[PDB]
RNA sequence: AAAAGCAGAGG
RNA sequence: UAUACCUCUGCUUCUGCU
RNA sequence: AGUAGUAACAAGAG
């Protein structure tokens, strides 16, 4: 009998039994080698789907741009990036006069947030196109470098600590002529390693200085980095992703952060919400919509995607959808939100780390850079790159590609939330007056639009209004990945909604498992994972007993900590057997030392040092909990082997062994900065108790903050019997010479 | 003392980077250089925690472990390493070492985990003597509501809890920031009197604080009880399919207690009008009544909480009644006037749709609570004198404020500026009363200023109040005067005896009608303590969409009895209990005409013979429940109340309420399966429907023999024998036929 | 923008538009759709890193020696329970490869398991252990800049993957991965005591769902993938240089309760200096098998196979005596697949939940615990299989079993196209779903749906089998509507 | 009715 | 020259290694 | 050879 588990389908309905779908305990897709491809693959659907706009030269950058906005209408059903500029303006209209007084809240509510915030919002990025280095380093990092290059020459602005100030310097430095920056550059050598025998090359990366032209620096500024994305699921094939720089991400910030004060008060929006808030709301917009519903009308659903969303979009249309919003707005406010779509149409994209080149007379690879792809002659490359490049070949501005049309994979998310959500707005039945109306939800560019007629025919009527309404704003439906069907049951960004959204437990399942922080934090975090999906995602007690069982085991065998009465030979084995043998209560003994599996389906949310607490021996919780833990960080006590605070954290909570070296590269000339920095913040934290708790705020240097603390501090330590005479003289003599040393260096 | 720091800063400042870095980098731009990193960064640490356990040292630690652990084991196991290059203050460390300090470390006496993680052990005290009831298995019927994970102070919003950890344990670190409330300056005193001379470090003492003071909410898919002592142990009182019966260790809370008390007794009202005794009913489901394992007929004797389905059920049993209920923080002791509710619907000065329920009738009010006092007189939509008095000049203001968003005029509604939501970011209804009370308490100058003025007799016993506040005895509001002495107090805690009646209406020892089973709010909130009306007249689980799946769940699985009831003898069939609260969902001047509707539909398909279809039987018996009307209209769905939302149900075909899947061949309420009928359905299902329009039967699709189409109402000009065409519904058009 | 009034646009803009640019509604019923289109060419080999269906493991029961524990002690105490060892001859060869370099390759490594003194093994640097473990067949990466003067500096290719055709070998693999056997593969850990109701509930559904999910093959195969990603991961991180032998070892238990070492064969590690995730280690796999692969060679396309020993095996009615084959090849792996397959008893979690959750859609219905009667009164209720009768129904044990091998399936052989065609087959298991609903159900362009799902069946034997199974699905649902 | 980091998922 | 943006959920409060 | 799959690893920047 030959087994079908697809039959299964025939008994349980789909939605039901939906986890069996999602094959989610193997590997996920990886990429490898480079994402030049791709990059080159995006710049050429871009050009491709907006091929009969204006082609234009800018006369400050000199790269290609193509203006579709205005452009022929489509004569055919393929994407389109022709966008009708009168259609998205009727569309902000339409949905600022269906939604009264909700433009000037958000506005304001935008206004006010633009005083109050400071640069490091900014450092709250995770790998961010550095222009300085022109790779990808940390948004912390990013906005340092930035900052000094910015303070170097004669834009000090954001020394004031606001962000707004340090997008004025941003918008200011496209003025300076000859930008300065700080480099890596690499020393190699050859030299012979010792415990393989082989002769290799020696890369020491150092400084260096070099000056940036104007129109290169334009570029540099304007430059979205391009990587290949990994470990997507539910895609055959590879695509990739950009990240920005530090000039664009602050007026990104600003827009998508009006346009999510906009999208927070829209019914019609998924987005900001997200998980058991998303799913009440969306459950509550559509019983909401089949109450605006009567008896005859029928009811549709299309389970909706857009194709090539992000590179269908525009900067041009988003340039005229912020004009719109802010209209009655001050005129500087108008002028800092425009500021990221015209950053976004003037873009350019930096194709990724080129090729790899292999030869065979002579039995190598080499590593060909993007920026050199355009010197090697036609014959190498084999049939799909020699395509690609004879395609993108007018577009190359150093190195990097123009690239005026499109978002390049989604940095507004809720602007092209709003304007999806103003063609589901154009539905209404008062505004549209037809013998149809339509309603939905929409997160970024995934749909649900219940679709209301009297008849199938204006059903019909209805979806290709809806179609060539979204053709007439740059947004494609893609005809293979949606379907319709009757109201009751969809799909909404892998929400499965039968009658009500049903769980899929199979999309966390690669939670379910050893975190690796230590020993303490992976068991809470265990048993918490174990606890919040019994809680949200329909985990059954059964099942989740046989979790707790195996989450044990895979936690003794990734510590190396099983348990006494077990017979298996680890590094640990002679240790912990020592430790069994001689405690009286076994059973108050840790997981991680050896003891048994306190843990059941009553006490998930209790951790395991308070769960064993009444069956600990006092030696062993004296030795456990001991207060001078050296596995911890300790405090230092400050004005009330020096004096520490006693530490609250068990001797299960260590801290993993971090290896930063990189093959053959010695990056002592780098690594210093962020040492020296480091000992800096230290030396912070001793004046100031509250700055790891919350981060401070304030305009003036770190020194005179330190100093002005150090001498108040004496004056009250002088002044309450805490601190002798002679000890208030040193200090404010000490003080006084630092400030000697500020100036007089 | 304070002297090694600095001394460590000058030591730092000779260094000409970093005193560069130091006198360039502001203290904002010291958290960009925190987290300032160089060298690669790590994905994936689960595997690298995989593989690094393989190595001899895995562990990195400081220093001082080189004094506080030895090098080798008894076992011969090297416990540390140092670094290669040195001047670090790191070396390695195998988990030897870790089993080492376990083993043979040094004991200290003090320990101070039971004292920061005192939450935890609050949680391993409340289970460890916690009870466990039954466990029972029926349909759950979840509802994502925002619920407290952590309660917090009671006194204190998470803000002022934030506000009070900074004064608390940083107090020289709070800016230009001072504390508000006197619960802050207590709780900041009592919290330095606690955690003076402690060893602890300040960030840990203010995690401590902040698990303990700071409230914090989730939003999860709650069944039952929302308190944060049954939302810390909701994987194991809830599932998918069963229910786990757990009282936990300790008392409840109080302010939870009152308003689980509150929604109890409103469900136990509204399921009693529905009943042939009313009163019996209630007395039958009081006493049965469980809060939190704890009696309910035993809390109401004691609990102090005054309110218009408390009352009824005090009245009942012969507990003292304060007539009265509270809004905005007074107590509102109505002296006359009675009036009614009725929906409508309300344009706002946001130009905001509002849907409300709004009294008309004549009343007059006597508030007083805590700070200050006021007599009311007020008409429907009408704020007509308010001889406000108290005990300050900003309490009378405060009491004026709550009073005129009390009034529920068209004056006060369209006074809004700015934004006031009456959904929440879920699109869930917030209460529209307590959105303006909570709006025109903060922003309340465009209230009075479109309020106006009004000239007054300047007769003593009467002062007034002017649109900005400098008090004159000429001018005043439009209807603002100042008490000079207040209203009288100690006989507003005084409680009074009282008459109650079958029918559930309240009288005093007078006679005056004081509540009627109208005034009772038909709002389904659900509670914070678990209720157990241990009863044959409640479900389980209570709730619009329970009582729904329950109804529908009972009729399924007695449908061998019940349609043999249907069958013959069908009086006392319509007449059972067990449909009885279904009926509070359905708004009560529908319940007549849909149980006359839902009567003529199933005589239509006993004597049509043939067009049985069991299916348009068990979706509409529960409607039947009523005593019928005459009225002959035509009803294209039943609307029902859930959740303060209607709901249609449609009479002809499946809907978003009761649908029937011939896939599974089950029948899904609302989400929820409730069964098969008795998968005995395939002897029925012909042509002919029969129970979907009164008086006609609908003979297949449309015809282009028989004339144009029509509505649903457009049918009383047809005669016995005149064949026509009907739009129906949800996109049909079906021929349909007059009987004789 | 500041002064645009709405004079009519989009609906000048709807007029002015082609009546090209539409989306029409094709109505959707099953009884007319085509099948998925399989592709043709060469049939799918066996690409998993062990034998699953035809391994074969020299067992000791109740092992007493000195490493009772130890990986290489257990493999000398399993290779000491065969007398049969005669002279490797290569019986099938690998077509692509040189099978006198898996010959001695096989004779060295017998020959230092002989003179094995530790408790390790590491294999010598030899010239076919060397070929076998792709020691030198990198070129040697330099930068560009120091060869600019290169002529035949091309590129590399990025060719597809080559069409291949189902063969029937794979669905026998699933066969043989759901079926019973008389051992305990997975020992699961202790819990609390069971204070709460709930738990005493979850304890005997717990205990059901142990009895019929330790014993299946799905939970050995578990067990071998679980052990050869740790071991090979450990000896990846720590063994870079040197060529480690890791015995396939797996500890059982049988139903009467006795302990048991089976040893399936050896994995000699090849050179792993791994900095990326996706970075291969190089191995050779040697597994013993008794299965001669000359009967369904094109699944061994891979594989050296050479004879080494004969063993009397015993039958229902006789006894006789039967060859013993070693399936040698090259292999390879990455730390995300070492990774993944460390974590394969997560499929326990992922057939166990679905399983319950079938169990709990009842149980709320029939208001009371259905997993006894579910476990005890076998009605046989889910379809799961095709027999050339009809389609035949199985037990709650057996769909245990069933969605337990597939999802063990799906972590052996992850690739891609299984994401793919599962993401774009979801879609139409939607719309066949709101068919059956009378949802009346509807796409825009459902060539392009088939175009996008055939886009993935490439030469993965998984995914093959996985749109066989869809096909399968679609004519059963096409005869109930019959 | 009333701070940041890491991990996982989705788009 | 290499893991983007946004959102939700969970945990933790990190001192910095050829 | 093998892993693999639109470009790589098969040690010498992750
Ligand atoms: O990882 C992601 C996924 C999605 N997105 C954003 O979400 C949008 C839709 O995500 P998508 O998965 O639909 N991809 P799309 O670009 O529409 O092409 P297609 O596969 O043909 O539908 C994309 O266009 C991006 O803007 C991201 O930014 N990052
Ligand atoms: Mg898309
Ligand atoms: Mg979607
Ligand atoms: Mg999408």
């Amino acid at each position: 009998m030959d087994v079908n588990p697809m039959l299964i389908f025939l008994k349980v309905p789909v939605q039901n039994a939906i986890s069996t779908t999602f094959p989610y305990t193997g590997d996920p897709p990886y990429s490898h080698g480079t994402g030049t491809g791709y990059t080159m693959d995006t710049v050429i659907r871009t050009h491709d789907y907006s091929s009969r706009g204006i082609w234009k030269t800018n006369s400050e950058t000199g790269a290609q741009q193509l203006n579709p906005i205005d452009g022929p209408l489509p004569e055919d059903n393929e994407p389109s990036g022709y966008a009708q500029t009168d259609c998205v303006l009727e569309l902000i209209e339409g949905l600022d006069r269906s939604h009264p007084g909700l433009f000037e809240t958000a506005c304001q509510e935008t206004i006010d947030a633009i005083q109050q915030t400071r640069v490091d919002k900014l450092t709250q990025g995770r790998q961010t196109y550095d222009w300085t280095l022109n790779r990808n380093q940390p948004a912390a990092t990013a906005l340092a470098n930035t900052i000094e290059v910015f303070r170097k020459n004669g834009y000090k602005l954001n020394e004031s600590g606001r962000l707004i100030d340090f997008l004025k310097d941003v918008l200011l430095s496209f003025e300076n002529d000859s930008m300065e920056v700080t480099t890596h550059f690499q020393k190699k050598k050859r030299i012979r390693d010792n415990h393989s025998k082989k002769m290799i090359t020696q890369r020491t990366i150092g400084k260096k200085r070099v000056k940036l032209t104007k129109k290169n620096y334009l570029i540099r500024a304007l430059t979205l980095n391009t990587m290949t994305k990994d470990a997507e699921r539910g895609k055959l094939k590879r695509r990739a992703i950009a990240t920005p720089g530090m000039q664009i991400r602050g007026f990104v910030y600003f827009v998508e952060l009006l346009a999510r004060n906009i999208c927070e008060r829209l019914e019609q929006s998924g987005l900001p919400v997200g998980g058991n808030e998303k799913k009440a709301k969306l459950a509550n917009v559509i019983k909401k919509m089949m109450a605006k519903s009567t008896d005859e009308e029928l009811s549709y659903t299309i389970t909706g995607d857009n194709t090539k969303w992000n590179e269908n979009q525009n900067p041009r249309i988003f340039l005229a959808m912020v004009l719109r919003i802010t209209a009655g707005q001050p005129e500087w406010f108008r002028d800092l939100l425009a500021v990221a779509p015209i950053m976004f149409s003037n873009k350019v994209a930096r194709l990724g780390r080129g090729y790899m080149f292999e030869s065979k007379s002579m039995h190598l690879r080499t590593q060909i850079s993007a920026e050199n792809l355009s010197d090697i002659n036609l014959r190498y490359f084999n049939e799909d790159t020699k395509k690609k490049i004879e395609k993108i070949r007018h577009l190359m501005v150093e190195g990097t590609a123009s690239l005026s049309p499109g978002m390049m994979m989604g940095m507004f998310n809720m602007l092209s939330t709003v304007l999806g959500v103003s063609v589901l707005n154009l539905g209404q039945r008062e505004i549209l007056k037809r013998t149809y109306w339509w309603d939905g939800l929409q997160s970024s560019d995934d749909f649900a639009l219940i679709i209301n007629g009297h008849f199938k025919e204006d059903i019909q009527q209805g979806v290709n209004h809806f179609y060539r309404t979204c053709k007439l704003v740059g947004i494609n439906m893609s005809q293979k990945k949606s379907y319709i069907n009757k109201t009751g049951t969809f799909e909404f960004t892998s929400f499965f909604y039968r009658y009500g959204f049903v769980a899929n437990f199979s999309m966390e399942l690669p939670s379910f498992g050893v975190a690796g922080n230590n020993e303490s934090a992976d068991m809470s975090i265990g048993t918490t994972v174990i606890k919040t999906n019994m809680i949200n995602n329909d985990l059954g007690p059964a099942t989740a007993q046989m979790a707790i069982q195996l989450f044990i085991k895979d936690y003794r065998y990734t510590y190396r900590c099983h348990r006494g009465d077990t017979n298996l030979e680890t590094r640990r084995t002679k240790s912990i057997k020592r430790l069994w043998t001689e405690t009286i209560s076994k059973a108050g003994l840790l997981v991680a030392d050896g003891g048994p599996n306190p843990y059941n389906l009553r006490n998930l949310h209790i951790p395991e040092v308070c769960l064993k607490w009444s069956l600990m021996d006092p030696d062993y919780r004296g030795r456990l909990c001991n207060p001078n833990n050296p596995f911890v960080h300790h405090m230092e006590v400050e004005s009330t082997k020096s004096l520490e605070y006693d530490a609250v954290a068990t001797t299960h909570s260590w801290t993993p062994k971090r290896n930063r070296s990189i093959l053959n590269t010695n990056q002592r000339g780098i690594l210093e900065d962020e040492r020296i920095y480091q000992k800096c913040c230290q030396v912070f934290e001793k004046f100031f108790p509250s700055s790891t708790y919350r981060r401070p705020i304030g305009m003036a240097s770190m020194l005179d903050a330190m100093l002005s603390r150090a001498r108040i501090d004496a004056r009250i330590d002088l002044e309450s019997g805490r601190i002798s005479s002679q000890d208030f003289s040193e200090i404010t003599n000490t003080c006084k010479a630092i400030e000697a040393l500020k100036r007089q260096g | 003392s304070g002297m090694e720091r600095i001394k460590e800063l000058m030591e730092m400042v000779k260094n000409s980077r970093m005193r560069e870095i130091l006198t360039t980098t502001s203290v904002d731009h010291m958290a960009v250089i925190k987290k300032y990193t160089s060298g690669r960064q790590e994905k994936n640490p689960a595997l690298r925690m995989k593989w690094m356990m393989a190595m001899k040292y895995p562990i990195s630690a400081s220093s001082r472990i080189r004094e506080m652990i030895p090098e080798k084991d008894e076992d011969g196991n090297t416990l540390w390493t140092n670094t290669k290059d040195a001047g670090s203050n790191r070396v390695l460390v195998s988990p030897n070492a870790v089993t080492w300090w376990n083993r043979a470390g040094p004991v200290s006496d003090v320990v101070h985990y039971p004292r920061v993680y005192k939450m935890y052990f609050d949680r391993l005290e409340r289970l460890t003597h916690g009870t466990f009831g039954p466990v029972k298995f029926y349909n759950q019927v979840k509802v994502r509501k925002r619920v407290d994970i952590n309660p917090g102070h009671k006194d204190l919003t998470s803000r002022e809890a934030q506000e009070v950890i900074m004064e608390v344990v940083f107090p020289n670190e709070v800016g230009a920031r001072t504390l508000s409330s006197d619960a802050q300056l207590t709780i900041t005193k009592e919290k330095k009197e606690e955690l003076k001379n402690c060893k602890i470090s300040p960030i840990m003492v203010a995690y401590m604080l902040e698990r303990e003071l700071v409230r914090r909410t989730r939003f999860l898919p709650i069944a039952g009880a929302t308190s944060s002592t049954y939302v810390e142990v909701l994987h194991l009182t809830q599932g998918t399919c069963w229910e786990q019966q757990y009282t936990p260790g300790g008392e409840a809370e109080n302010d939870d207690l009152d308003q689980t008390l509150i929604i109890a007794s409103r469900n136990i009202v509204r399921r009693s009008i529905v009943a042939i005794d009313p009163l019996a009913s209630l007395l039958s489901m009081c006493h049965t009544t469980s809060i939190s394992s704890e009696p309910l007929v035993e809390i109401l004797r004691s609990n102090p909480t005054d309110e218009q389905a408390v009352n009824i059920c005090k009245a009942a049993l012969g507990i003292r009644i304060n007539n009265s209920f509270s809004f905005g923080g007074y107590n509102f002791k109505r002296v006359k006037g009675s009036s009614q509710r009725t929906e409508k619907a309300v344009l706002t000065g946001n130009l905001q749709t509002l849907t409300m329920t709004i009294f008309e009738g004549y009343e007059e009010f006597n508030v007083s609570g805590k700070r200050a006092s006021a007599v009311l007189k007020k008409g429907a939509q009408r704020l007509i004198q308010a001889i406000i008095g108290g005990r300050t000049l900003e309490d009378i203001l405060n009491l004026m404020i709550t009073l005129m968003v009390f009034s529920q005029e068209e004056k006060m509604l369209k006074a809004v500026r700015g934004d006031l939501n009456f959904v929440n970011r879920a699109n869930q209804r917030l209460n529209p009363m307590y959105q303006l009370l909570r709006h025109f308490q903060k922003d309340s100058s465009t209230l009075l200023k479109n309020w106006g003025t009004e000239e007054i007799d300047p007769i003593m016993g009467i002062a007034g109040i002017m649109p900005d506040g400098t008090i004159n005895k000429t001018q005043t509001l439009m209807g603002v005067r100042l008490s000079q002495g207040g209203v009288d107090e100690y006989s507003f805690n005084e409680r009074i005896r009282v008459n109650i009646d079958k029918y559930l209406r309240v009288r005093n020892e007078k006679g005056e009608l004081l509540i009627s089973p109208e005034e009772v709010s038909e709002a389904q909130g659900q509670e914070k303590l678990p209720i157990n009306y241990n009863s044959s007249l409640m479900w389980e689980v209570n709730g619009p969409e329970s009582i729904l799946t329950n109804t529908y769940h009972w009729i399924i699985k007695n449908w061998e009895l019940l349609k043999t009831q249907w069958m013959t003898d069908p009086t006392v069939l319509y007449n059972r209990i067990e449909f009885e609260p279904f009926q509070t969902l359905i708004p009560k001047g529908n319940r007549a005409i849909y149980s006359g509707f839902t009567r003529t539909l199933f005589q239509q398909m006993r004597d049509v013979e043939g067009t049985f279809d069991s299916i348009q039987i068990i979706k509409l018996l529960p409607f039947s429940a009523h005593p019928p009307s005459l009225g002959r209209t035509q009803f294209s769905s039943f609307t029902l109340n859930i959740r303060g939302a209607p709901l249609r149900l449609l009479i002809r075909g499946n809907s978003q309420v009761f649908n029937y899947n011939q896939m599974e061949n089950v029948i899904i309420v609302l989400g929820k399966s409730v069964g098969s009928p008795e998968r005995s359905i395939l002897t029925e299902s012909s042509s002919i429907e029969s129970a979907v329009l009164r008086g006609f039967l609908i003979l297949g699709k449309a015809n282009s023999k028989y004339g144009p189409v029509l509505t649903i109402g457009e049918l009383d000009k047809l005669g016995r024998g005149e064949k026509a065409n009907v739009l129906i519904g949800q996109g049909d058009t079906v021929l349909v036929m007059k009987r004789k | 923008v500041s002064s645009f009034k709405a004079n009519g646009n989009i609906e000048a803009k709807l007029g002015a538009m082609s009546e090209k640019v539409n989306a029409q509604i094709e109505s959707f019923d099953p009884r007319t759709i085509r099948e998925l289109e399989l592709p043709e060419g060469k049939f799918c080999t066996q690409r998993s890193k062990f034998l699953l269906m035809d391994a074969m493991k020299l067992s000791v029961l109740n092992p007493a020696h000195e490493g009772e524990g130890i990986p290489m002690k257990d493999a000398k105490a399993c290779l000491d329970t065969f007398w049969g060892w005669k002279k490797a001859t290569i019986i099938k060869k690998h077509e692509k490869g040189v099978n006198t370099n898996y010959l001695m390759i096989w004779e060295q490594l017998l020959e230092s398991i002989k003179e094995m003194e530790g408790k390790f093994l590491n294999l010598k640097k030899t010239n076919h252990l060397k070929w076998g473990l792709g020691e030198g067949q990198a070129p040697e990466k330099m930068d560009f800049e120091d060869c600019k003067e290169v002529p035949d500096l091309f590129q590399y290719k990025s060719e597809p993957p080559e069409k291949r055709k189902l063969a029937s070998w794979i669905q026998s693999e699933f066969n043989k991965a759901s079926e019973l056997t008389n051992s305990n593969w997975i020992e699961f850990d202790e819990l609390g005591n069971d204070v709460a109701p709930i738990e005493h509930i979850a304890s005997r559904r717990r205990n059901f769902f142990t009895a019929e999910v330790s014993q299946c093959r799905a939970s050995e195969y578990i067990m071998k993938a679980v052990y050869i990603n740790t071991a090979l991961l450990n000896s990846s991180c720590t063994a870079m240089e040197e060529y480690q032998v890791i015995p396939i070892i797996t500890k059982c238990r049988d139903t009467s309760g006795q302990r048991r070492t089976n040893l399936y064969g050896f994995i000699i590690k090849g050179r792993s200096h791994l900095r990326n995730d996706t970075d291969v280690v190089n191995f050779i796999s040697l597994e013993f098998s008794l299965t001669d692969p000359r009967n369904e060679i094109h699944k061994w396309e891979k594989y050296c196979v050479l004879e080494i020993g004969d063993m009397e095996i015993r039958t229902s009615i006789s006894t006789i005596m039967k060859p013993v084959y070693l399936y040698v090849r090259t292999n390879g792996t990455s730390k995300i697949k070492m990774k993944w397959g460390m974590e394969m008893r997560r499929c326990l979690l992922q057939s166990l939940q679905q399983v319950e959750s079938m169990i709990e859609a009842e149980s709320a219905v029939k208001e009371k615990d259905m997993t006894e009667p579910f476990f005890r009164n076998r009605e046989n209720d889910w379809p799961i299989g095709e027999s050339p009768q009809g389609i035949e129904k199985g037990t709650i044990g057996k769909v245990c079993r069933v969605l337990l091998a597939k999802s063990v399936f799906n972590s052996i052989y992850a690739s891609a196209q299984l994401e793919g065609f599962s993401a774009e087959s979801r879609k139409l298991l939607l719309l066949i779903q709101a068919f059956r609903d009378n949802l009346d159900p509807g796409t825009f362009d459902l060539k392009g749906l088939y175009e996008a799902i055939e886009e993935c069946i490439i030469n993965d034997p998984w995914v093959l089998l996985n749109a066989s199974w869809f096909n399968s699905f679609l004519k059963a649902v096409q005869l109930s509507m019959g």
